[PDB]
């Protein structure tokens, strides 16, 4: 429910009033069209969210996006869900994020096929060196990579907690609680369906 | 004005503290385009959540953020939580403290991330984290006992002493309601009608919940079944056809007591409970025996508590009294216990405040909670 031609025209025009780029559920299925969307956004600075969900996008598009994420320094969120990307395109993007300070959310759910154990542990390896990414939209099948990842994203957000900390700056109770929990019952609660 | 949120492995119940029941109950589930690229009924969306996900399933692949009570996808977990606050509950997380629940033996990393999401993303004034089993004990008006929490994915035995679960004596059994729908599926398929379509597996789960029960004496109810038709019951599928099961009714949940029926070398829930009690201090065992609380949807079978009393009475010492408590509202006992707790004025001192987190970070959850 969005026209590709004129919107793209606004990207390369760097229209001040285009902070969202939403290509979700579009039949275009043109690898070239999406790859020139990447080049279009490459020098853009207004866009903060570039999404293409379920567009039959392939690995090349993931490559264009991958290299580009280092040029573009204003997109905070990228979405490539429900497309057909392999560990190649995804790992390319991750290697891009090896040095990319802006991007903070990246989602690739419901892909064509499983990434693979080695691909997942690779993801966690690369992103170990990233500090700005806060949300990763993927379900790791292996517990190791998954726990490593949640630890990473926790410390990246913690950096926000710390920087905000310095910026903004410059038992009887339990026993009585239990005594209270024993004296309770459902008859004290607001009846509602 | 506290909020309570019980995140089940497959069902999410969220509401306000001090309420009799949760105001919101929807499937903890996030669905996305099935596949074959752009075969879309959705206009401009990348995914659906909650009720909209259960419907529209025709072209959706439905994925749960919580597996076996442990968060395995934190992005879809944050989605479910946003959907909870803003779409189903209609509240600002910034103006309410939040009580969240976790499963027994939850990793510390997931506890920290839970807290970090609550304080950073949703910017809640305060928040707290409690074990579901413990909130079921509190809901039964008890502070000491042992809880058998069997839900969708996994089953846990949790000894509790004066408000603190005992991690050394917690026991885990990887057998729950879904294993019993699967079992019932197989025994029904084998003998005549094929239950393959998931839409029909929902019919199998409905048979389970409507007609299955737990036999006190299995080999007697088998012999009764073979001698007479006294135990037969029929069920009306959607196409008007009817099926008659009798012997499957109690064989399905028998797996809870004999996991071997599912090719499992583990021991049933009765042994798992007793064994947990034996790992506890010999002083409190007698109050564990007398206070064995049931929670979770899989504990709703008729006669489940009767056979608990029998089998555990056979394991324990002739001296002890074995009382098995099977509350009503056992499907929502976790939430209701949370509603009580969050309502108690004696609990307001226990919340974690956002300033404490801003100082110490999410690690503060390991103490000040457990
Ligand atoms: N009357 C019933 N008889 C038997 N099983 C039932 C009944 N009602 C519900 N169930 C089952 O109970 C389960 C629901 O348990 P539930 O209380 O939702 O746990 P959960 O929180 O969603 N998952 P978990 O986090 O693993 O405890 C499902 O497998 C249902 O099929
Ligand atoms: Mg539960």
């Amino acid at each position: 429910p969005t026209v590709i031609e004129d919107a793209l025209d606004k990207i390369k025009s760097n229209d001040p009033d285009t902070t969202e780029v939403n290509l979700n559920n579009i039949e275009n299925i043109t690898t070239q069209t999406l790859t020139r969307f990447a080049e279009a956004l490459k020098d853009n600075t207004v866009v903060k969210t570039f999404s293409l969900a379920n567009t039959h996008a392939d690995d090349s598009a993931a490559m264009a996006i991958a290299e580009m994420l280092k040029v573009n320094e204003h997109i905070t969120n990228v979405n490539v869900e429900s497309n057909f990307i392999t560990g190649k395109g995804i790992l390319a993007i991750m290697r891009a994020l090896q040095h990319n300070t802006v991007l903070t959310e990246l989602r690739f759910h419901n892909q064509r096929h499983i990434m693979g154990s080695q691909v997942e542990m690779e993801i966690v390896k690369l992103l170990k060196e990233n500090t700005t990414l806060l949300r990763l939209g993927y379900h790791f099948e292996l517990p190791g990579p998954r726990m490593s990842m949640t630890s990473i994203l926790t410390r990246n957000m913690d950096k926000q907690r710390q920087k905000r900390l310095q910026e903004q700056k410059q038992r009887s109770a339990h026993e009585n609680l239990m005594e209270a929990i024993r004296g309770s019952s459902i008859k004290q609660l607001k009846r509602v369906e | 004005a506290a909020l309570v949120v019980d995140n089940g492995s497959g069902m999410c119940k969220a509401g306000f503290a001090g309420d009799d029941a949760p105001r919101a109950v929807f499937p903890s589930i996030v669905g996305r385009p099935r596949h074959q690229g752009v075969m879309v009924g959705m206009g401009q969306k990348d995914s659906y959540v909650g009720d909209e996900a259960q419907s529209k399933r025709g072209i959706l692949t439905l994925k749960y953020p919580i597996e076996h009570g442990i968060v395995t996808n934190w992005d879809d977990m944050e989605k479910i939580w946003h959907h909870t606050f803003y779409n189903e509950l209609r509240v600002a997380p910034e103006e309410h403290p939040v009580l969240l629940t976790e499963a027994p033996l939850n990793p510390k990393a997931n506890r920290e991330k839970m807290t970090q999401i609550m304080f950073e993303t949703f910017n809640t004034p305060a928040m707290y984290v409690a074990i579901q089993a413990v909130l079921s004990l509190y809901a039964s008006g008890r502070t000491t006992g042992i809880v058998l929490d069997s839900g969708d994915g996994v089953s846990h035995t949790v000894p509790i002493y004066e408000g603190y679960a005992l991690p050394h004596a917690i026991l885990r059994l990887d057998l729950a309601g879904r294993d019993l729908t699967d079992y019932l599926m197989k025994i029904l398929t084998e003998r005549g009608y094929s239950f393959t379509t998931t839409a029909e597996r929902e019919i199998v789960r409905d048979i389970k919940e409507k007609l299955c029960y737990v036999a006190l004496d299995f080999e007697q109810e088998m012999a009764t079944a073979a001698s007479s038709s006294s135990l037969e019951k029929s069920y009306e599928l959607p196409d008007g056809q009817v099926i008659t099961i009798g012997n499957e009714r109690f064989r399905c949940p028998e797996a809870l007591f004999q996991p071997s029926f599912l090719g499992m070398e583990a021991c049933g829930i009765h042994e798992t409970t007793y064994n947990s009690i034996m790992k506890c201090d010999v002083d409190i065992r007698e109050d564990l025996y007398a206070n064995t609380v049931l929670s979770g949807g899989t504990t709703m079978y008729p006669g489940i508590a009767d056979r608990m009393q029998k089998e555990i009475t056979a394991l324990a010492k002739s001296t002890m009294k074995i009382k098995i408590i099977a509350p009503p509202e056992r499907k929502y006992s976790v939430w209701i216990g949370g509603s009580i707790l969050a309502s108690l004025s004696t609990f307001q001192q226990m919340w974690i405040s956002k300033q404490e987190y801003d100082e110490s970070g999410p690690s503060i959850v390991h103490r000040k909670c457990f």
